């Protein structure tokens, strides 16, 4: 009807395999067993090392790949269950909204009309989608069952098929909520809110919200209009609830992402804490009722041992729960659950008032005397292998900088305090030394803006696809990092200095807001909040990180003029050949994260992460140097071109900052960059590759065409070292290159890796 | 007892041996092609001396994270490659990998000064993927690397002087 | 209204919590971390020794529940998927088709009456049953995403509530296939097919099935008999595929289990093998192509790297496969598939002749003497530790009976050859020396006939509540057994001589069809079919156990006149008070075992498990000493009474058949047992007790209530017993018991756990 | 090097400890509440005469699988208790549990004659939950428990009269 029906509506596992074989062909799955074993089954535990096979057959490389597919629907599992969730209780409590994206928007769900082919108009238009990609959790979870898929390369593809639905699946979610409950839709102009540990308001009832799911925190706020409380009670989140509940209402706050969740709630600022679920500290129960604060599970996938009160009246919760006679309750009722926490909230800020949680100065002197400076202890129970015993030791010694640089190093895992004898709450002791810091953490950060408006599309993408605008930067991800929240925040700094297209989402989103730059500006109040060159965005929570796939589907479609309708290859492809774009993970931990890295791969997008990011045990990284696999057909004709690397890698993990930033750079390049293109993207990667590692890449000609590709300010000695240390034949004083390019520039190449669209 | 840097780092039953400075010298001495890995952490602790004088032995580098600044600070790079560490583990576990001189693959990689969790998945990247032909990887930083063939015992950084003494013997039997 | 909608209609998680905490108030969570780290996310890897909390601030405990859940729910998707996949093909291939079950069944689907509320009319009001299970499934693997659910308690009830899904699941997928398929219908009679590694008719063109699909298979049969090929093509299949197929053709025969497969497809008598999903031997295609095999497989779930050839012509499918430019093909098309392998193994079979695939007597005889007798090598790889090399070393000496012997106790799993410096193929070494016993291998298996008929359910009803059939002894589950095979047949053997009703499904079934007893005869062969005492029946694949469920649903419904309709934790309680039953998984092995176990414990009937079953990580086991864990209440007015063990554990795991016999008997037991039934159940228990651990168990007084409970031919010396070894004052010479008991008889009294049926 | 009877029985980072006869012995001697735990495999290699030995020094006996039969046969079942290996660990780790005379818990567990791989995972359950009051559990088997607190290497079937004889010390200890 409104468009033809492309080839893969609604795809099975096979029905998008040889794509992910395009992509596996260039980018081979890459393989680090963290665990050489296998627990599955009762014949195990089967010793897997040195590529050998467990005892159903299954070689070690695959079940590698088996790993990482159930990651991945995990991830999807969570999204798409999210969404459907939110879905059922809008539907029951609100009612069917019509999908209204705005004048500025025409595609409401380019994934939903790219994978199902369906063109939603109502709520109620989601619910197929979400029985489609039930219905494939099923298919493929089926397949990680013993005795089923032998190839690895076939087990990536179905990783790589879940991460498409999970891309599918966090749509859904945000234009569901961004529906129903009116969040802004592409607003360049969003709100600006308060972000840090030292931006709450501990004179005033503080509720904690800490989750993904938004619907309960939609009812606190209306309670709070509902009974003019606004100006009383202070609503802040932590992780993705926050973002959404912003989004909702720019009169709450964000405490700060999952490294903060723990050092937040032992604070005891919070009075009570509100929790729904995922990336919730799975102790919170034990934490809430350390600091005398009622916990509120609201979602039945974490219950926490506490009784249902779902049909109880609040009155009757409240009294429970002030009577301290149970620590927390669950309440299922999103309108029940927020009517209980405003008015408990109230309550407990007077009762709790006087408390006090962290160590006292003497305390803290006691706890830094009596550690034993052990050599190997608590730092080998630390993810980052952070020195506290000689902190510790400093500090005793009137030097408390050691300790209080620890808290943002540290990502508030509590693992260090169960291995220390001597029972020294580290956690708190760290938190301590650095409490003038902390109540100094206080930045601002534009609201969840969601899609990108049609209009900027039509603005940015002949640029985006020539290269002038040499990428969109996309920092998201958990924040597991390896050395302090700041990596990102000097990422996304550099790159929009240098007019990329900047986005973000989730924990990075929050952590890129906390710094402040000469001028005391955070990144979100120094830069404008529009999809365009040298802007910042924040796209959203998790779930919004379908508007990125958005974003370059509807360049495929608007500015391209390709057809999207279940054309899911074809647009990939096309992605993969001209939208010169990169994302970032630098602190990936999650489930989540690894089904959001896949359907942004399958996509054709290349993904960076961190040095933790080697744990997930799989990675797609390509041969530079193998000429085979850099094949690429020229639609015109049909010959095939040997192309740079461009992307080079498809899932990399890279150690530090200072590699990250040149290989980001590095990872827009594309093969269809036009001279100007080439040359804007080929400028930055040689300056930051020279700035942050002190020298030009060793391969940077590789990305050299013709001479309209070098930067302009230094072409001349950029064509003699070509000449004199890379042996290129170079006419010096003509300033022109005769020979040793990689191949020669047409600005009409029509890369593609499909066979079908080659024309003749 | 050994200590893994993570504790949790208990990968399998095939669990790298301590082995003396001399015998992992020696293990260097005895390649045809080795390759000396390092990361971030060569950056500290006067440690890129030690990774020069490796160097200087007519043995290449793989500077992996930024440590090529270090390299170009102290004004030896000859010999030294610019590489992730994660492309370096595909690269060396692939047999027609021909190397950073084009001449083929090595068959000795020793790793230093490099971050723990990453390097120790480098390595088990190694073990359990180079296996035909056989690449050797060990370990002559300050960790207990189980994923290693051969390594030292974990070394706190307290006691830094110790590793680099041990270290240094490494480099005199090479 | 067929029945008042119940209170539980479509379940979510908490939606049954509290009847989960009924049940894990008196059979706790038990746990033994095979794995004491989580590898789950970055922050990783976390050791969680001695009970410590992850980087997340998951405590062990609690990632050992989510552990086990993990499992449950591949369990739960593979049956739910099975059916899904059945169905649509069927509805697209067949069309829709009414649910006609027989005249001697009037509830077609119990389980999806007791959980979802709904009674099916078409295979097509199905597909609201599946959507159910299927978001449902979603919503609790969201639930094991770090950061989630906290308590280990709470993450069983999670596992639970996908073990009653995954009943749901295989009850769904099993009715689909015997209705689209017209497979027996509960017949007493159903056909006998022959079993075993000997049965094979070689000098034939042999096609072999592996997996549990049998739609593929549906197409082979149907177009040998379209062609009169029946008579010149031998169709043998491995694991539920076998069953499966033999209950769609009598003339199919059934190699074996799990444990079978990689020596038969070693042996190269399979001149195609025609795969679709699970337990297949993952290097499949590695070990077809060794025998000059093609491989063809059907399903999505396993391509193995090979092409999709599904919209090919299967001429150009064959051409492409006789000449050998591709070892195998995906056939998605199950008519296709199947067309293509009937046509291809009567052409395979021509170019196989000729080949040899075991070692020859020469070849044996250099393996066996150049192992090296090593220590700790082949035998540490092998999850049995069977003593290779010593048999090979035996062998050298010329005695190849213990290498012969070792055929039965391998599980066919290929670890220990990979270990071996000497690369001998063990696994072929073992199959040369039993070479003659593996040709006698010729069994006979009754066909699965799926439903128990209302009649049946009218004929036990009360021998079974009252006690008088000391139970429903369900043999189920994998092959990974701790010493061969015969024990599963050992414990069918005893149990169907002492009139329990056995029956038996999946691997488990097919193993206990091995063995002939002293007058040549099978189980299958001696004993009727029938849902009776002293009966065994093969009630189908692993998805048929779903009817094991609905036949104890049944008893409450039908001989008890409650109400199903979503009325999960009523007819959950009812038959964990009256339906003496206990399931046995000697070999639990897969993920579909556990969520197997999980949703038949959800519904009240216990299970023990094989050694193995450790390797699960989590158990749920009654303390019998704790008495405010054994009180029930008498619902015709309220009060709490303390019942014997009744059954004592939940899941549990024995470590031999000696111990598992006695355990499954004690397992019986059940409160409301009136004195002739108890009286039953207590002669078996002792006499079971005696004749395989040599003494009465130390507490079986527990099980007295009144002297008419005591087994009749001892009643005295029980007595004397109960006086001078348990200090019971016992009357002896009135022959009566003063005191003592843990409680007093009363033929009225109505337990249950549930407050709500207080009257 | 230690050999766990399945080379994949990798569990964790806290390995059992290889412990002398003489120490296994001793740990028995001075445990307040000992118990010797015994499984199927008692019943060969005249492996019940040791634990017979063991029980009449005055330490009860849990004969789990049907061990029972060989005690009844060889006419020592005093102070012997019938039970299942799965039911033994759940009462062992819970503190309220008064053993089998009613008198309390057992401080010391030591397991003989079982199924590798079941006991092990016996053994595990105690490491980790039996934590306060702590219960040690220790091995005299022939196999490496590296889930025992301490125990024996691995002693092959062949070499059998070599693990009767560190038994026959273990049982001299007591
Ligand atoms: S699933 Fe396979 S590799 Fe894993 S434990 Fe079972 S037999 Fe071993
Ligand atoms: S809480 Fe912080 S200091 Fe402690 S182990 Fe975790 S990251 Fe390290
Ligand atoms: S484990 Fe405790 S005593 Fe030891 S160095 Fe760490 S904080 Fe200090
Ligand atoms: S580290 Fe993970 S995969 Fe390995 S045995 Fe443990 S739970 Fe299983
Ligand atoms: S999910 Fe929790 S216990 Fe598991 S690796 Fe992650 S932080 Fe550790
Ligand atoms: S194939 Fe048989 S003998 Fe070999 S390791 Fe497996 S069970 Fe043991
Ligand atoms: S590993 Fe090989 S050589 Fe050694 S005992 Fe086993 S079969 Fe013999
Ligand atoms: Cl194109
Ligand atoms: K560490
Ligand atoms: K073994």
């Amino acid at each position: 009807e409104w468009e033809p029906m492309g080839p893969t509506p609604m795809p099975g596992i096979v029905d998008l395999r040889d794509w992910d074989y395009k992509l596996m062909d260039r980018y081979k799955p890459f393989y680090a067993p963290y665990c050489e074993m296998c627990c599955f089954c009762t014949f195990g535990k089967c010793d897997l090392t040195g590529g050998k096979k467990g005892a159903c057959g299954l070689d070690m490389t695959a079940q590698q790949a088996r790993f990482v597919t159930i990651a991945c629907l995990i991830g999807c599992s969570a999204h798409t269950a999210h969404g459907r969730h939110m879905l059922n209780e809008i539907l029951h409590i609100y009612g069917d909204r019509e999908i209204d994206m705005g004048t500025g928007i025409n595609i409401e769900a380019p994934l939903t009309r790219l994978i199902t082919g369906i063109k939603p108009k109502r709520l109620s238009d989601f619910i197929p989608v979400l029985d489609y990609i039930e219905e494939q959790i099923a298919q493929v979870m089926d397949s990680v069952h013993t005795g089923q898929e032998g190839s690895n390369i076939d087990y990536e593809s179905k990783a790589f098929h879940v991460g498409m639905l999970d891309s599918l699946g966090k749509e859904v979610a945000d234009i569901v909520q961004i529906v129903a409950f009116d969040l802004p839709k592409g607003d360049p102009d969003a709100p600006l809110v308060e972000i840090g540990m030292g931006c709450i308001d501990e004179t005033k009832p503080m509720l904690l919200v800490i989750g993904h799911n938004v619907v309960p925190s939609v009812s606190v706020i209306d309670y709070m209009r509902e009974h003019d409380l606004e100006d009383k009670i202070e609503v802040a989140g932590i992780c993705c609830t926050a973002i959404d509940t912003t989004r909702y209402s720019d009169r709450a706050k964000i405490v700060g992402s999952i490294g903060r969740q723990l050092r937040f709630v032992r604070s005891g600022i919070a009075d009570v804490i509100m929790v729904d679920e995922q990336c919730i500290r799975a102790d919170i129960l034990e934490q809430a009722k350390r600091t005398h604060a009622p916990l509120i599970a609201t979602n039945d996938k974490a219950l926490y041992g506490l009784v249902d009160r779902t049909d109880d009246s609040a009155d009757d919760i409240i009294t429970i729960l002030v009577s301290g006679k149970e620590p927390g309750v669950v309440i299922l009722d999103p309108v029940k659950a927020g009517e209980v926490a405003v008015r408990l909230v109230q309550i407990m800020h007077e009762k709790r008032k006087g408390l006090v949680h962290l160590p006292t100065d003497e305390e803290f002197k006691e706890y830094v005397e009596m550690c034993q400076n052990c050599d190997a202890n608590c730092v080998i129970a630390c993810p980052q292998g952070l020195p506290i015993g000689e902190a510790n030791k400093a500090a005793a010694a009137g030097n408390i900088e050691p300790l209080a640089e620890l808290f943002d190093l540290c990502v508030g895992c509590g693992r260090c305090e169960q291995v220390c004898k001597k029972h020294i709450p580290i956690v708190d002791v760290i938190h301590k030394a650095a409490l003038p810091l902390v109540r100094a953490e206080k930045g601002m950060i534009r609201v969840g803006r969601g899609p990108v408006l049609d209009t900027e599309i039509r603005n940015v993408g002949a640029p985006l696809v020539l290269g002038t605008i040499p990428g969109i930067i996309a920092i998201v991800g958990c924040g597991n990092y390896p050395n302090g929240t700041k990596d990102v925040y000097i990422m996304a700094k550099e790159f929009v200095e240098r007019k990329y297209i900047v986005v973000l989402t989730g924990c990075g989103a929050m952590d890129a807001a906390l710094y402040r730059d000469e001028d005391g500006k955070t990144l979100y109040e120094k830069y404008p909040g529009d999809f365009d060159g040298g802007c910042i965005v924040n796209i959203g929570s998790c779930v919004s990180n379908a508007h990125i796939h958005d974003a370059a589907i509807k360049v495929a479609s608007i500015f391209a003029r390709r057809n999207i309708r279940a054309n899911y290859a074809e647009i990939a492809d096309y992605i993969l050949n001209r939208v010169g774009a990169c994302g970032m993970a630098w602190g990936a931990m999650s489930q989540k994260a690894a089904s959001i890295a896949s359907g942004v791969n399958r996509i054709g997008i290349p993904v960076v992460i961190g040095p933790h990011g080697w744990k997930y045990r799989r990675a797609y990284l390509g041969r530079k140097d193998v000429d085979r696999d850099w094949m690429v057909y020229d639609a015109r004709d049909g010959s095939k071109v040997r192309i740079e690397p461009a992307p080079e890698h498809l899932l990399v993990a890279a150690d530090t900052l200072e590699e990250a930033i040149p290989l980001m750079a590095r990872l827009c390049f594309r093969p269809t960059d036009n001279s100007m293109g080439r040359q804007v993207k080929l400028t930055h990667y040689m300056d930051l590759s020279m700035k942050y590692l002190g020298k030009y890449p060793d391969d940077w000609p590789v990305f050299v065409r013709t001479e309209a590709d070098l930067p302009l300010a230094k072409k001349e000695e950029y064509l003699r070292i070509l000449k004199e240390d890379y042996g290129w034949d170079v006419d010096l004083e003509a300033k022109k290159i005769i020979s040793g390019p990689i191949r020669k520039f047409d600005v009409s190449f029509d890369a593609t890796n499909l066979e079908q669209l080659i024309r003749e | 007892m050994n200590i893994p840097f993570d504790i949790g780092n208990i990968s399998g039953p095939e669990m790298g041996r301590i082995a003396t400075p001399e015998a992992l010298g020696r293990a260097i001495k005895n390649a045809k092609r080795p390759l000396l890995v390092v990361g971030s952490e060569i950056l500290e602790d006067g440690l890129i001396d030690r990774a020069i004088a490796i160097g200087k032995k007519g043995i290449p580098i793989a500077a992996t994270a930024h440590s090529i600044k270090g390299f170009v600070d102290a004004g030896y790079t000859d010999n030294v490659y610019m590489v992730g560490l994660h492309e370096l583990a595909n690269n060396i576990k692939s047999p027609d990998w021909m190397g950073f001189d084009g001449k083929g693959g090595y068959d000795l990689v020793a790793v230093l000064g490099g971050i723990y969790y990453s390097t120790s998945q480098f390595l088990i990247s190694i073990k359990n993927c180079a296996t035909d032909p056989l690449v050797r990887a060990i370990s002559i930083d300050r960790y207990y690397h189980i994923a290693a063939r051969m390594t030292f015992d974990n070394i706190s950084r307290k006691r830094t002087d110790e590793f680099k003494e041990m270290l240094d013997r490494v480099v005199q039997s090479i």
